[PDB]
């Protein structure tokens, strides 16, 4: 059933993804279809993620530790839109890996790093949520640490992403020109088999479990129920506000799992039964999921807008060059003081709370 | 073709 590519070479038709078009694998139009999907994605992913990164940096008020983690996520998405999607697009219209083996490596490595980093960052977010809920004590926490933490996630991400570059597994996806870890063969010199189990479980699965677990602990504490006003089942507006953040974080995770999980499952199943067909082992299946994972890059900016008024209002401030932020503003801390932005609403040295300075702000 | 180009010994 299999050749180096997913299709059988009953005919001599099969040709290397590096050398020629893969038109035999799927209809040519399907190639343009995937190319089309990528092109549109590039626009959305770039604009949305840039907006997120831009807005939080631009608006002084949105400086939360969580915001730091989100920039990290946004950054990971940006790399996808700039780095990975572009190559994936070129290939698609070419119908194969014009770039050749070196590039397959470059292209797989960066995209792999992006996926690993995302799930790992989501875990940090989960843990931080747990910490915020149980121990509101603000001082046990530092912005500086967050940067350190973010860097750490990247380091671990490299731990999986980089070793394939080290003599380890390698390869292109079903129709593909997307490159990923070598699930198909057990290229012995390469020691593929070991790498495969290790990577999925350690990088994707374990972090998924932790996020799930941390999620459960949060269940006892702040839950979905949150009354819009501070009053009612909320003990302080800040407490009531936080519940909003947690819910978005939950949705962010959910969307993440839905997008990626199918790929990871297919990752493993072919590992167990390579050279065979799953329900059907084909170009189409592997392809659909990996490209689907790419869509994730776009979803987070949408969730933010829908999910939180603060970003929504603050973003709008950014969109219209001037303030022009009608629509009711944040009606809370657009900024703590009032409106928030680089300028405009976010007044220098935003106000402080408590005789002492409760939040590390107004420093 | 993907077979004759088994020179992937580089990766």
């Amino acid at each position: 059933d299999n050749v180096l590519p997913v299709d059988s070479d009953l005919s001599p038709n099969i040709s290397t993804n590096t050398s020629e078009p893969n038109q035999f694998v799927q209809p040519a139009w399907q190639i343009v279809l995937w190319a089309a999907a990528y092109t549109v994605i590039v626009v959305t992913s770039v604009v949305g993620n840039v907006v997120v990164m831009w807005i939080i940096l631009a608006h002084k008020r949105m400086r939360t530790v969580t915001n730091y983690f989100l920039v990290n996520l946004a950054f990971a998405e940006a790399s996808m839109a700039a780095f990975n999607t572009v190559v994936n697009f070129t290939y698609a219209v070419h119908n194969e890996w014009y770039y050749g083996l070196f590039y397959c490596k470059f292209h797989n490595f960066f995209p792999i790093a992006a996926v690993f980093a995302s799930i790992y960052s989501m875990t940090a977010v989960a843990f931080d949520r747990y910490m915020a809920i149980i121990h509101p004590l603000q001082p046990r926490l530092s912005a500086t640490a967050t940067k350190v933490v973010i860097c750490v996630i990247w380091v671990l991400a490299l731990l999986l992403a980089f070793p394939q570059g080290y003599y380890s597994t390698t390869e292109t996806m079903p129709s593909r020109v997307v490159c990923m870890i070598e699930w198909p063969e057990h290229p012995n010199k390469i020691y593929e088999k070991v790498y495969h189990i290790c990577v999925t479980v350690l990088i994707y699965f374990l972090p998924l479990l932790v996020i799930g677990y941390a999620y459960t602990v949060v269940g006892i504490t702040l839950w979905a129920s949150e009354i819009p006003g501070d009053s009612s089942d909320r003990y302080h507006e800040q407490v009531s506000a936080k519940r909003k953040v947690v819910k978005m974080m939950i949705v962010v995770v959910c969307t993440f799992a839905i997008c990626w999980l199918p790929f990871h499952i297919f990752f493993l199943l072919p590992y167990i039964n390579p050279d065979l067909y799953l329900k059907k082992f084909i170009q189409q299946v592997y392809l659909a999921i990996m490209w689907l994972a790419m869509s994730s890059t776009m979803y987070n900016p949408i969730i933010y807008c829908c999910l939180n008024d603060r970003f929504r209002l603050g973003f709008k401030h950014a969109f219209r060059c001037c303030p022009f932020i009608s629509a009711g503003d944040y009606e809370g801390l657009e900024m703590k003081s009032t409106r928030y932005l680089q300028t405009q609403g976010s007044v220098y040295k935003v106000s402080r709370l408590e005789t002492t300075i409760s939040t590390v702000v107004g420093a | 073709r993907p077979k004759p180009q088994q020179f992937f010994g580089l990766m």
